[PDB]
């Protein structure tokens, strides 16, 4: 809210972080380290969107940087492909049964209508949640703010637009929506959200810009489907999420000036809701008690791996995403053999992990 | 009013061996039948609930005073108050309980649970042993039971001698 | 006998507040009457028993902070009650 | 002797007490009876000083449930029932013929009443109530009531964490 | 003891509750300690975010309320004519008091109330209530003596305990009644003995504080979950499915040495016929453990494959895996235990 | 006692009466349909009085009957001052006092003594 | 050969809320999976007054 | 053989687990008002 011209300067953290990345914040830690204390005027999650192809991350990248805010990168299928000491995984896919071989944006612009596409839409749900809960976990125990690129709350539109064009079916759709429901409901709402209407043409012209090879070539992103992405964002996101987040629309942010749009933000006051208790907007992040900033911090820093248990619900009557007993064997033989894949990341000896005798630590919100 | 089955020999007492039978007919009847008429059946109306009481404690007063009288009636005609006896009460009260229940089969089958369960208790009475005897061991503590005491508080001086007493 | 004579018409009424209790009324409250209900016919008979001993009616006072922790207790599970359901009635319970 | 007639009205009170409906009805059934058996205790007792306590306590509950009753169960109904009349009047007239015909010898409590007591009972000639509530606050009995402290404060942290009064007052909704 | 500082008191104030309860010399000092339990247990049992938590907080409530009161009644008219804590011989008196105790810990007759309000607790809160809360209950038991009142909910115990868990698919439900068998064995030990029920208790404890764990680190709630649920190693999943034979008292595992003494001294005090009824009645109780285990020991399913990852809380698995170690190879260290002899 | 309840039934009798006869010694005038409707300020009321009135100060309201049973405990100090251990009592009554102080500031400090907002 | 394994079909078993669905059962449906039912926003009467004229 | 085996066995008892479910779906007042009858039989052979 503050830009580096406000401050005159880069900003002044009240009090040290917690080092969240590698200390736990479990009850007994909340006793001896309080929350409220940290947080600022820039203490804010912003949620930077936009229509495909709109130079989101190029924008927020400048924006983080102005506004002192961290920068998440937006999520994609390397970080399920590319396990921590680099390998690709894609080059196991020969190896494969068909139906777990490996599937990616690449794929979705070249073969859009296989039924792995119902797979690779939750697993993007999947990877933003994961990545915006990280997102909270830093701005609770810092007390920066986060720059986000696509939050979790956005990302039903790209399931809906592809229904729409008949590429999901009936019972993937149905399925999404119950993943979501059981799922959504334990976030908190970001303060800010910027959209980037970029025209259906315009952007239509854009992405032949990128020159990317699979895009141009593709037939995914039609009149059709681009439209309905935009009639997805305005009519159902950004009027659902305005009840609770400031909104501001701009034709492209990416074509134009990052210093306007920091000034904008900072006419914005956030202090006038806080006024009434009940009121919507910002409604998640108005905590009475420092209780309630421990427990939301613990929930997020210590509670995560129960966030993340959530998506485990049963649907089989769908046939698309049930992966059949035979290539489940074939593909746990293969996937967990591979290089780095045999233990949890950071033992793996034939990687190169040395000492692993005297070894016995693990990560925190870390896998397995 | 109060008469016990086995006070007499097998073959004696008729009134007084219906009278202990249809004792346990009637309590289990109307302990299953408080839970059909609030619980599964949910009659309405003060007399309704009466037919729950009479469906569901009626024809049990028929089954255990048909034991009865077949068990007696056989004890006497066969000349021996042997397991059969109880054997036959048994089928006396499932050919009952198909006629409570309109089914063929139910009372032929049940008669046969009921049969071997009679045969037992006769088995029971006939060895000299019991079912839920009184338990000849009951125990009240541990090894150190009169040892583990944590309590703070000091006793105050006793007021009695286990030697013997002066006088 | 001597329970009848002195001990029953307190456990007469202490069976009849139990079947307040029970019945079947609208309202969540029409329990919370009639368990205070009960308190006070319980405190008679502790009171019988306790002047049996000629100086312990001291007790008394346990027994009523119990009365009113159970009866303040009641009353706050009453309160979230009301701001999960919005309201009171028994037949608006899932009935499991 | 008024024992047995407070004999007869607790009975009816409580007669009516399980057919009343309508909660305000339940709460003055409810009032009309504390005052009795607040009544009818100080008479087998040294003192009534627990009758006041009792009293006096229960008003307290008595006040706030209609805070609530006048929130939740507002807007509710009563029936006069001419069989409950009826049947109440018809007996308590009976129940008070025959305390006028009973050997109220027999009737009385045997618990000493302090006029009961000896007149050598050398601990009876103190204050009202010393004796009686005095190891209340004398070793060991105290720490029981030093026990209640913390049960009565923790339950007033019971109380403020069931609530959560800052998510909003409470309506009918 | 999971959210916040207050959490951390109210599950003291529950250890006070009960110890005051089963160090009480008179029934009145024991009535006294319940009522400090039960303050303790709501605030940890009700939370708004659940429509169902509420209904829970309620159930419990009333039921433990009219169970006190009733106690508190018999207690005082036990006195009333005995004047003294203990009555001479058993009468109707001390089976009233019987009666509310076994309400108070949802024994086979009364317990309708108890997997009714099993729907709406976390994992956490349902390992307090079936483990913990049964302590004051069924040690006060102890002191009455009577048989056939005792005898009758045994029976019934096992026998509804086991035939409703048929039924259920939700394991919060399921476990409820799973639990009200084990209450079954408990009460059959507890007129022969208490150290069996002690021990005995304390390996009942011991089995449905691991599979609470479990459930609890990786959340499920249904049956079906259990088919979805994602492991690395079919093997470790396999494995840990073992437990739930040891809960159905399997000799090869810990969990049937606590069956095996009470069934050496219940046979040792001459109740033959009791047994047959329970150790029967065990056998349905060992099926539906059976039915969750058809996702462990078949050992290749049809699965959703939007998850390759498994996400869960160290300290809970680290303790949960130490557990279960000793709940499959626990038996040979029968040799260490002194406690029988 | 005895005395004090023939004294008040002779008093509630006496009440009684009076208004017996400012029943009859009112005027009295035939009841007119608006005569004996409700007053609001003239005009007719939208909403019966039976509707279900909002609370702020249930959390006060409640703290209202704890606060009042430790009175029970309180009162009966003074009675039993001269016959009492005086360390005991002494000691006693301060962690009474101090114990419903903390209180008191503790729940004044977390805000929950101010209403509903 | 072939070899059968658990698969949808089998485990539609275990899809209800309950195992042995009759009338009153099968109507009913399973609860949220993660056990958390969000109450729901109703409606808010106010109480009304013509304070004044009068 | 199998009609007094297993799966009539089974056909019985799972019909039992459904009545039984039915007895589990009432409201909370039955099943204490169940309670208060047992005390009240108990209460009056006790007056006896
Ligand atoms: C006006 C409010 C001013 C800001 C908050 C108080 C600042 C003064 C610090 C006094 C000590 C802490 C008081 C407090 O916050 O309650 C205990 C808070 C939690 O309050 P609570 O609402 O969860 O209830 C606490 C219940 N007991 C007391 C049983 C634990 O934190 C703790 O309990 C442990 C940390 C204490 C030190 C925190 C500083
Ligand atoms: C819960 C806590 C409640 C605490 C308040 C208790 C007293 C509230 C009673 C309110 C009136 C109840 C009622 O409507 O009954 C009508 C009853 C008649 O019942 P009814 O059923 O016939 O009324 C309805 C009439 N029809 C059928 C025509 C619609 O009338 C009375 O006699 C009530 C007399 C009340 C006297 C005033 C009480 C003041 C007490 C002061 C303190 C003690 C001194
Ligand atoms: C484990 C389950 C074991 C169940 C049964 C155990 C008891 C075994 C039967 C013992 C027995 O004595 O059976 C033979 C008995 C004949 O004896 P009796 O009654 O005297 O008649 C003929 C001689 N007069 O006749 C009987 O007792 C009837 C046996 C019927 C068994 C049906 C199964
Ligand atoms: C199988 C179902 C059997 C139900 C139980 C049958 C039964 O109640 O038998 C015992 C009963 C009383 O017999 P008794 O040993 O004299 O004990 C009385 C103590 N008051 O009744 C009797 O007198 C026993 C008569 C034989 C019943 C055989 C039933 C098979
Ligand atoms: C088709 C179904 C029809 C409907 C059900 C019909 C049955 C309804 C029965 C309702 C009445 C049940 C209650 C009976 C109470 C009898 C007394 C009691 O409580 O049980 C004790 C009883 C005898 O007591 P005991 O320990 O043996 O000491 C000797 C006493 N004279 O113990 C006994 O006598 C036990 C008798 C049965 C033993 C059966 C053992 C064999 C089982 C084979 C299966
Ligand atoms: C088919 C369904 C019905 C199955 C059979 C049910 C009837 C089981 C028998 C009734 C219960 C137990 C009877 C009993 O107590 O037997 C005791 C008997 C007498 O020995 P004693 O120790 O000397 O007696 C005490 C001192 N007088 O001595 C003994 O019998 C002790 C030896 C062990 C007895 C175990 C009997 C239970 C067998 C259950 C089989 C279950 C069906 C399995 C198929
Ligand atoms: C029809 C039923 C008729 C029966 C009468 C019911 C009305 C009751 C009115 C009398 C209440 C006052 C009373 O009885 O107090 C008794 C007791 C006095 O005890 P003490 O301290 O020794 O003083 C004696 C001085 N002579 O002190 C107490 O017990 C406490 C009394 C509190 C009184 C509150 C006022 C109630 C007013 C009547 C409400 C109706
Ligand atoms: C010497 C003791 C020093 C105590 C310092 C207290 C200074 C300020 C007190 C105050 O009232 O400031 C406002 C503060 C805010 O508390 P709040 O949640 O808004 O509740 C209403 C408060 N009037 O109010 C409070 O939080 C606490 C108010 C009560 C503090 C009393 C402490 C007395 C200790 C002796
Ligand atoms: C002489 C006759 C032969 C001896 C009878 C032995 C009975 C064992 C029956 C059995 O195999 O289990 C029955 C049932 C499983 O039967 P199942 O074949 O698997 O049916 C398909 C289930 N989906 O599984 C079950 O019913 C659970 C086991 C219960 C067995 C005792 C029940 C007795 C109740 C009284
Ligand atoms: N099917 C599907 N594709 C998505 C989703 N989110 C992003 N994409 C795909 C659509 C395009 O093929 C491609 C567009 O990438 P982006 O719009 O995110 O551009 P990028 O972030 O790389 O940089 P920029 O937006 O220009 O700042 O990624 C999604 O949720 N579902």
């Amino acid at each position: 809210i503050s830009g580096k011209t406000m401050r005159g300067g880069p900003r002044v953290p009240k009090a040290a972080p917690y080092p969240y990345k590698t200390k736990k914040y479990s009850v007994f830690n909340a006793i001896f380290d309080k929350t409220s204390k940290r947080f600022d005027e820039n203490s804010k999650v912003i949620c930077v969107e936009g229509p495909i192809a709109a130079g989101k991350s190029k924008f927020a990248k400048e924006l983080a940087e102005e506004l002192d805010m961290e920068y998440y990168p937006a999520v994609d299928l390397d970080l399920i492909y590319i396990n921590s000491y680099g390998y690709d995984m894609r080059k196991l896919d020969p190896q494969l049964p068909p139906s777990c071989r490996s599937y990616d944006v690449r794929n979705f612009c070249l073969d859009p209508s296989h039924d792995l596409a119902a797979q690779f839409q939750i697993r993007m749900y999947m990877l933003r949640y994961s990545q915006y809960i990280d997102a909270l976990q830093h701005v609770l125990s810092t007390g920066q703010g986060v720059v986000l690129e696509r939050s979790p709350y956005s990302d039903f539109v790209f399931m809906e637009a592809m229904f729409r064009q008949g590429y999901l079916s009936r019972g993937a759709r149905s399925v999404y929506n119950e993943l979501r429901q059981n799922t959504i409901g334990e976030l908190l709402k970001p303060h800010l959200v910027i959209y980037l209407d970029l025209p259906v043409d315009a952007v239509k012209k854009q992405i032949k810009a990128r020159n990317v090879d699979y895009e141009v070539q593709s037939k995914v992103f039609s009149d059709a489907y681009l439209s309905d992405l935009e009639q997805l964002y305005k009519q159902q996101y950004l009027k659902d999420i305005s009840t609770h987040a400031e909104l501001l629309i701009y034709d492209w942010t990416a074509g134009g000036e990052t210093e306007v749009v920091v000034e904008d933000i900072e006419r914005i006051d956030f202090n006038q809701f806080e006024a009434d208790i009940h009121n919507k907007k910002m409604l998640d992040w108005r905590f009475p008690l420092e209780a309630e900033w421990c427990e939301a911090r613990i929930k997020y820093c210590h509670e995560k791996p129960d966030l993340m248990n959530y998506f485990n619900v049963p649907r089989f009557d769908v046939p698309e995403l049930v992966r059949s007993a035979d290539d489940g064997k074939v593909w746990r033989d293969v996937w967990f053999n591979a290089p780095g894949m045999k233990y949890r990341p950071g033992y793996n000896a034939d990687m190169g992990d040395e000492g692993l005798l005297t070894k016995t630590k693990i990560g925190i919100n870390q896998g397995i | 009013l109060r008469s016990k089955y086995y006070d007499h020999p097998d073959g004696e007492d008729a009134f007084g061996k219906i009278v202990a039978t249809n004792k346990y007919a009637v309590s289990a009847g109307v302990a299953w039948s408080m839970f059909d008429v609030l619980t599964l059946s949910k009659p309405q109306g003060y007399l309704p609930t009466l037919g729950r009481f009479a469906y569901n404690t009626g024809p049990l007063m028929g089954m255990a005073t048909a034991f009865t009288l077949t068990t007696l009636v056989a004890t006497n005609a066969r000349g021996k108050d042997d397991k059969i006896n109880y054997l036959i009460g048994g089928f006396a009260a499932g050919g009952v309980f198909g006629a409570w229940k309109h089914n063929h089969v139910a009372g032929l089958c049940a008669g046969l649970f009921l049969g071997i369960a009679g045969v037992i208790k006769k088995m029971s009475i006939e060895q000299g042993w019991e079912f839920f005897p009184n338990t000849p061991i009951k125990q009240y503590g541990g090894l150190n039971i009169a040892g583990n005491d944590w309590t703070i508080m000091a006793d105050p001086p006793k007021n009695w001698t286990t030697e013997k007493p002066k006088e | 006998m001597i329970m009848i004579l002195y001990w029953s018409l307190p456990m007469i009424l202490f069976i009849l507040g139990l079947f307040c209790f029970v019945s079947n009324r609208k309202h969540l409250l029409s329990m919370l009457l009639s368990l205070e209900f009960i308190v006070l016919m319980l405190f008679f008979m502790l009171f019988i028993y306790l002047n049996m001993l000629n100086y312990e009616s001291y007790f008394s006072m346990m027994f009523l902070t119990f009365s009113v922790c159970e009866g303040a207790l009641g009353l706050s599970i009453l309160v979230s009650m009301i701001r999960t359901h919005g309201n009171d009635y028994f037949q608006s319970f899932s009935i499991m | 002797m008024i024992q047995l007639m407070l004999y007869s009205l607790i009975i009816t009170t409580s007669i009516i007490f399980l057919n009343m409906i309508h909660p305000l009805a339940l709460g003055l059934t409810l009032l009309i009876q504390t005052i009795f058996v607040c009544l009818l205790t100080g008479l087998m007792t040294k003192s009534f000083w627990y009758s006041y306590i009792l009293f006096l306590i229960f008003l307290g509950g008595m006040l706030v449930l209609f805070i609530y009753v006048t929130s939740l169960a507002s807007n509710e109904m009563f029936n006069l029932s001419m069989k409950l009349t009826l049947f109440s009047s018809l007996i308590l007239i009976f129940m008070l013929i025959l305390s006028f015909i009973m050997d109220k010898t027999s009737s009385s409590l045997f618990l000493m009443n302090n006029d009961m007591q000896s007149i050598i009972n050398m601990n009876s000639y103190f204050m009202e109530n010393s004796l009686s509530l005095n190891k209340l606050y004398n070793f060991p009995t105290n720490f029981i009531t030093i026990l209640l402290m913390n049960y009565l404060l923790i339950t007033l942290i019971v109380i403020v964490k069931i609530t959560k009064l800052f998510k909003g007052p409470i309506r009918m909704m | 003891m999971f959210n916040n500082s207050s959490k951390i008191l109210f599950i003291t104030i529950m250890i006070i509750g009960t110890l005051i309860t089963v160090t009480s010399n008179s029934w009145l000092g024991a009535w006294m300690g319940l009522e400090i339990n039960l303050l303790s247990f709501i605030p940890l049992l009700s939370d708004n975010n659940n429509l169902m938590s509420t209904e829970a907080s309620l159930k419990y409530f009333l039921t433990q309320v009219l169970a006190s009161t009733v106690l508190l009644f018999s207690s005082i008219l036990l006195m009333l004519k005995n004047n003294m804590n203990n009555e001479i011989n058993e009468s109707f008196t001390s089976m009233i008091i019987m009666s509310a105790l076994l309400l108070k810990s949802g024994a086979a007759p009364f317990h309708f109330w108890f997997p009714n309000m099993m729907e709406g607790l976390t994992w956490m809160n349902a390992l307090m209530l079936m483990t913990w809360q049964k302590i004051a209950p069924l040690m006060l038991i102890s002191y009455l003596n009577i048989k056939y009142l005792l005898l009758i909910s045994v029976i019934l115990s096992v026998i509804i305990g086991a035939i409703g868990g048929l039924n259920q698919t939700s394991l919060r439900k399921l476990m409820a009644f799973s639990s009200i068998n084990h209450l079954g064995w408990m009460l059959s030990s507890l007129m022969i003995s208490e150290s069996i029920w002690l021990i005995y208790f304390f390996f009942y404890s011991f089995l449905s504080f691991v599979l609470t764990f479990m459930f609890n680190i990786f959340k499920l709630f249904h049956l079906n979950q259990l088919f979805s649920w994602f492991v690395n190693s079919k093997i470790l999943k396999f494995t840990l499915f073992m437990n739930f034979l040891s809960l159905g008292g399997l000799p090869p595992f810990l969990g049937f040495l606590p069956k095996w003494l009470v069934i050496q001294q219940l046979t040792l005090c001459n109740q033959y016929f009791m047994l047959t009824l329970m150790m029967m009645s065990t056998l349905i109780t060992l099926f539906f453990y059976l039915r969750i285990c058809y996702s462990a020991f078949m050992m290749n399913y049809f699965e959703n494959n939007w998850i390759m990852k498994m996400n869960m809380n160290s300290i809970n698995y680290n303790m949960y895996m130490i557990m279960t170690f000793f709940s499959i190879f626990g038996l040979f260290l029968i040799s260490l235990f002194y406690f029988m002899f | 006692m005895f005395s004090i309840i023939f004294i008040a039934l002779l008093i509630l009798l006496i009440t009684t009466i009076v208004m017996f006869l400012a029943s009859i010694l009112s005027k009295k005038a035939l009841i007119d349909r608006e005569k004996s409707s409700p007053f609001e300020c003239g005009f007719d009321p939208k909403s019966s009085s039976r509707l279900p009135f909002s609370l702020r100060f249930f959390l006060i309201t409640i703290i209202f009957l704890i606060f009042d049973v430790e009175i029970a405990l309180i009162l009966p100090m003074i009675i039993i001052m001269k016959y009492s251990n005086i360390m005991i009592w002494t000691i006693t009554s301060i962690i009474f006092i101090l114990i419903l102080l903390i209180g008191l500031y503790h729940e004044w400090n977390q805000g929950m003594l101010n209403w509903s907002n | 050969a072939a070899k059968w394994y658990p698969d949808p079909e089998f485990m539609k078993q275990f899809s209800g809320p309950v195992m042995y669905p009759d009338e009153v059962t099968s109507l009913w449906t399973v609860p949220p999976w993660n056990s958390k039912v969000t109450p729901v926003e109703k409606s808010v009467r106010n109480l009304t007054l013509n304070f004044g004229p009068q | 053989s199998e009609y007094f085996g297993g799966q009539h066995l089974y056909q019985k008892l799972s019909m039992y687990s459904k009545t039984l479910f039915l007895m589990h779906n009432n409201s909370l007042k039955i099943y204490l008002l169940l309670f208060v009858f047992w005390i009240l039989i108990l209460l009056i052979l006790l007056f006896l």
